[PDB]
């Protein structure tokens, strides 16, 4: 089939991830959806959009919402970028040739931070599952995986190859030594979460849930157990919301240092850290009024060691930030906000005065976005695109360039539409107001306040475009004509329930109006005569769409099922259920019964109305697709979703016994080679030291699993089961009985694994010599005789060593019981009453007998 | 005497005899004992 | 009685109650009366969770010290951390490891500081240690650790105190008969260990 496939997306200037900044003021990498977009902040154009070579909407696009870009970090001087996506996967790219260089899945949920350290070859990744993984960049492996946290990694910081310290979305902040990969010391940071971490080499700073920013003194070279990291004092901010990123810089040119704490509620709180001169000079300023309560107030430290600064506020909700600084008078802080805007600020400072009661932004990249959710998308004939936003940002795009070339201010507006000549747009707002605009001239043509008593919901022209209809939330739908370029209120059709969507037929024939009482009434346009009343949808019901020849319609609602109706009689054809949250909108192709359905669960779907299959299930959005609009001709569809993204779709084994035998020959070969080598080395040290035997190399499996041959034979003898141990011991021949005796004679010198496996050793050895006893006693060698004698004496020494304390504890515990009894049991001299007491106080147990 | 379940709430005592505490059980071991508990629930 | 808003009943009275006075500063001490008996309720949740979070801070520091000890060695302070925390798996592992290394190296059965630390302990820790000994003894694989700990308790404690703790006969009736079974079994292993002695006398007769 001439199938459908994504052209490109746009709108997303800065989406949900951090921002990394690149010097030349400078460039700036940020995150669009599923791919990163790199700007300069000076001119502001999108000079790069680093993406994959494969788009969603292709043939091999797997059945999944694609992995959203959720963290970025850049290594500058090697020109690399570790970017990481919402499903744990990490791709490391370059910014020059724009190719994916490394693939690093590892995790189970999205990642929260990256960090390059020793700057090359080592990348540490902390995620929303509680792992944190160290990866090498030159070997393409995970080196180690630190695993002790509980909720989700919120910050970490490492130095080289020995010391890391992290903190997570539980209360805890932990310290790892990278030599052993173990958590050394834990501390409950805050009473809830722990949302920030930063450290300049002397002091550490964390922040939790509400403004109690905690100062720590870390002593990395401490030798105590607890004392590696102490808590020194807390201070307060102006924002009660969760501070969640702290960052430090040491500006040069004298030496100085600053840290900011970005919050949630539109506020970054910048702070200055001072010098030892003003510390030691401000000591007596709190030791005034002249001493232990004075020294207690002198430690009660935070406002003493730290200094507030300019509290930079903003218009929209703040997402992420970073900075640059020269001369200590250009603390220049770049900041991506939530409701997408990139903002480059700059706070000046003459070491004492910030020179401004509120700081000043140098740049603000916001022209290619919408600050809100696009409620209505439209198309011109083949060139223009029309987006209507909640703040007021009516905006116009072009197809060939994806650049916003025309932008207005309307209000809380939800449904807009063109005029059939092009370059002219009518819109309806959520307040009772309609509005007319154009493309060539200035912003506003005209405005009709109080066009409706309540919210407009939908509006629709004719094909010649001289008249539109507006159905609104005042239980009323009105007809509006275009006279001369002004609006004409000629008739107002009253209804009983809240009309919410209107659609005309593309041959000016019918007018389908969808009401709040689950139905869609198809009227005739030519007389307003109430042709049909299509019914049975069981929820308030969204956009209707007439077919091209005006014989079929689709009707959608939030009951997840769109219903096809033939219009000759108003008869339902299919009632097909898709889209597991809610269908927002539906659009027929202009010359076929092939159509599209975009839903509240972030998916668009391509159907035909002849077989009622789903021809395609397209998977490029991350949130509620609020509107879609197909081409007026040609088959390419623009879709506008809640993620502030607007995108274009164009056409296309052994067993036991022999495992014991092979482990016996391996272990005894290694043991005998070692004993021969130590014999020859002893003969060199007890003879003329001209030479010696060289060395046995350590055996392959033994040094690979790091086990002595005694523990090797012991744990394979353990892993054979008690069911097949007797057959395992009978299968082996007498050479293996002799080297089994050599194993027993080796193992009862290492008295940790003699005494931890005494009854297994006893069972196996006694069965082995009981079975081979006819051959064993007819062997004639004094070496085996001495081996049996030594095995005998050491074994029975161990067994009498354990039966010693078994007997001692039996007599001791029953003496304890006996003296407790003769202390205070009761006192019957009559034998019968004594035995009645013992019968009434003996232990009972109930046993299910069979009669 | 035979070793039943715990006399505590955070403790998991087996007929083996080996008793564990739910504070020291790591999460993979917690899922492991929960699935084994589910098997002995179904039987 | 009195209730707060559908939760948190209070201790109550025996009869009807027309009395509530919460009219202190924010809401300090609150009064409530029956016919005759009064009730004075204290405060807001400002210290009866502050105690909870400071004992949680002590618990997360001493659990971390137990992990570091169970890593690096020093079985004795790891042992008393396990006893104070009631971490029985770690307690069994530390007693097994200390016993095994005392088997390897060279009256004294664990290392000297560990079994002095078992000598110094109180009646509550001793009764929970003997509960753990009681149900480690029910195996035959992990009974040696239990028997050694019973031996150090017996030969480091006062027998009259050991008897007169309330609860220490309903444990020693649970670990006399398992120990009698084990003494029979290990005695039988000693008895059937004479096939080596028989094979020696046959190999001596051989010529």
């Amino acid at each position: 089939y001439q199938r459908f496939e994504q052209a490109a997306a746009f709108g997303v200037i800065a989406s949900n991830a951090n921002c990394v900044w690149i010097p030349a003021p400078g460039q700036l990498i940020t995150s669009a959806l599923e791919d990163v977009n790199i700007w300069d902040i000076k001119t502001g154009d999108l000079v790069s959009k680093l993406s994959d070579g494969l788009p969603p909407g292709a043939s091999d696009a797997r059945g999944a919402k694609p992995a959203e870009c959720t963290y970025l970090e850049a290594h500058k001087d090697t020109d690399l970028l570790a970017v990481g996506y919402a499903d744990g996967v990490i791709k490391v790219w370059d910014l020059m040739s724009k190719t994916v260089l490394l693939n690093f899945n590892g995790h189970k949920a999205a990642i929260t931070l990256l960090q390059f350290d020793g700057t090359g070859t080592r990348l540490i990744s902390g995620s929303k599952d509680s792992n944190i993984i160290v990866w090498d960049l030159v070997g393409e492996v995970g080196l180690y995986k630190l695993r002790s946290h509980k909720d989700s990694i919120t910050g970490f910081w490492c130095q080289g190859e020995d010391w890391l310290i992290s903190t997570s979305k539980d209360g805890m902040i932990k310290l790892w030594d990278l030599k052993t990969h173990q958590c050394i010391e834990t501390h409950i940071a805050h009473t809830g979460e722990c949302w920030g971490l930063a450290v300049k080499d002397d002091l550490l700073i964390t922040t939790g849930t509400d403004s109690q920013v905690k100062i720590w003194k870390l002593d990395i070279e401490n030798d105590k157990m607890g004392g590696k990291l102490t808590e020194m004092g807390i201070f307060e901010k102006q924002s009660k919301q969760r501070g969640l990123k702290i960052e430090f810089i040491t500006n040069s040119s004298d030496k100085t240092s600053f840290f900011y704490i970005q919050n949630a509620d539109k506020t970054i709180e910048t702070f200055r850290i001072r010098k030892e001169e003003e510390i030691a000079r401000g000591l007596k300023k709190r030791e005034k009024r002249l001493l232990t309560e004075e020294e207690i107030a002198k430690s009660i430290y935070s406002s003493f060691i730290l200094h507030p600064f300019q509290t930079i506020r903003s218009l929209y909700k703040i997402k992420s930030a970073s900075w640059t600084t020269v001369s200590s008078s250009k603390l220049e802080l770049v900041l991506t906000t939530s409701s997408n805007t990139i903002e480059y600020y700059s706070i000046p400072y003459e070491k004492r005065d910030p020179t401004s009661p509120a700081p000043l932004k140098t740049h603000t990249i916001e022209l290619q976005g919408q600050r809100t959710d696009v409620r209505s998308i439209d198309i011109s004939d083949d060139n223009k695109l029309l987006a209507t936003a909640s703040n007021g940002s009516l905006k116009i795009w072009n197809i060939k360039t994806h650049k916003c070339i025309r932008t207005f201010e309307c209000g809380y507006a939800l449904t807009c539409k063109f005029l059939p000549g092009g370059l002219l747009v009518i819109l309806g707002t959520r307040n009772g107001e309609l509005q007319l605009f154009d493309l060539a001239s200035s912003s506003l043509l005209d405005t009709i306040e109080d066009a409706h008593d309540a919210a407009i919901w939908s509006l629709d022209l004719t094909s010649d475009g001289k008249r539109l209809v507006t159905g609104s939330a005042d239980k009323t739908v009105k007809f509006w004509d275009f006279k001369v370029l002004k609006l004409h209120h000629d008739t107002t059709l009253e209804l009983t329930d809240d009309i919410l969507c209107v659609r005309v037929s593309p041959d000016d024939r019918y007018l389908a109006i969808s009401l709040l009482d689950n139905t869609v009434k198809v009227f005739f346009l030519d007389s307003m005569k109430f042709y049909l009343s299509l019914y049975g949808h069981k929820l308030p019901v969204l956009s209707i769409d007439i077919s091209f020849d005006s014989k079929m319609i689709i009707t959608s609602s939030a009951d997840k099922n769109i219903k096809i109706w033939g219009l000759d009689f108003g008869d339902c054809h299919k009632s097909l259920f898709a889209h597991q949250d809610s269908i927002m909108n539906v659009k027929f192709l202009p010359q076929s019964h092939n159509f599209f359905s975009c839903s509240k669960d972030a998916v668009v779907k391509y159907w035909d109305g002849e077989k009622f299959e789903c021809i395609q299930k397209l998977y490029a959005h991350q949130s509620e697709v609020w509107a879609l609009a197909v081409a007026t001709d040609g088959g390419f569809v623009v879709s506008s979703s809640h993620d502030h993204s607007i995108r274009i779709w164009e056409e296309t084994s052994l067993k036991a016994g022999e495992r014991l035998m092979e482990a016996l020959d391996l272990g005894i070969a290694e043991i005998e080679g070692l004993e021969a080598y130590n014999r020859d080395m002893k003969l060199w040290q007890r003879k003329k030291l001209g030479e010696a035997p060289i060395k046995p190399q350590g055996n392959a499996v033994l040094i690979a699993v790091n086990k002595t041959p005694e523990q090797y034979i012991m744990d394979t003898l353990l892993r054979i089961r008690m069911s097949q141990l007797e057959d395992a011991l009978m299968v082996m021949p007498f050479s293996y009985v002799l080297k089994f005796l050599k194993f027993i004679d080796t193992v009862m010198q290492n008295k940790t694994l003699l005494h931890s496996h005494l009854p297994l050793i006893c069972k196996n050895l006694f069965f082995i010599i009981k079975f081979n006893h006819k051959e064993l006693v007819s062997q004639k060698n004094e070496e085996l005789k001495l081996q049996i004698n030594r095995v005998k004496t050491e074994l029975r020494s161990a067994l009498k060593s354990t039966e010693d304390d078994l007997g001692f504890n039996v007599q001791g515990l029953k003496f304890v019981k006996q003296q407790w009894n003769l202390r205070h049991n009761y006192e019957f001299v009559d034998e019968y009453d004594q035995q009645e007491k013992e019968s009434n106080s003996a232990r009972k147990r109930v046993f299910g007998t069979v009669i | 005497y035979n070793v039943g379940k715990a006399e505590k709430d955070g403790e998991i005592r087996l007929k083996n005899g080996v008793a564990m505490s739910k504070e020291e059980l790591t999460r993979e071991d917690k899922n492991r004992l929960r699935r084994a508990l589910k098997r002995k629930r179904s039987k | 009685d009195g209730l707060i808003k559908c939760l948190k009943t209070l201790d109550g009275h025996n009869n009807r109650l027309w009395a509530l006075s919460t009219m202190n500063d924010g809401d300090m001490i609150v009064s409530a009366d029956a016919d005759g008996v009064f009730q004075f309720w204290k405060d807001c949740t400002e210290q009866e969770i502050e105690e909870e979070q400071e004992k949680a801070k002590l618990q997360v520091e001493q659990e971390q010290s137990l992990q570091n000890y169970m890593s690096k060695g020093d079985w004795t302070n790891a042992f008393l951390l396990a006893m104070t925390l009631d971490h029985p798996m770690r307690l069994f592992n530390v007693l097994k490891r200390a016993l095994g290394e005392s088997r390897s190296r060279q009256e004294v059965i664990f290392n000297e500081e560990l079994d002095q630390a078992i000598s110094i302990l109180n009646d509550e820790q001793l009764i929970l240690l003997m509960k753990r000994c009681r149900d480690w003894n029910t195996n035959a694989k992990t009974h040696t650790i239990a028997q050694r700990t019973i031996r150090c308790i017996l030969m480091h404690h006062n027998i009259a105190k050991l008897s007169e703790i309330p609860g220490m006969v309903k444990i020693v009736d649970a670990i006399i008969p398992y120990t009698q079974r084990h003494f029979t079994r290990v005695d039988n292993l000693v008895e059937q260990s004479y096939i080596l002695d028989y094979a020696l006398v046959e190999m001596d007769k051989l010529f």
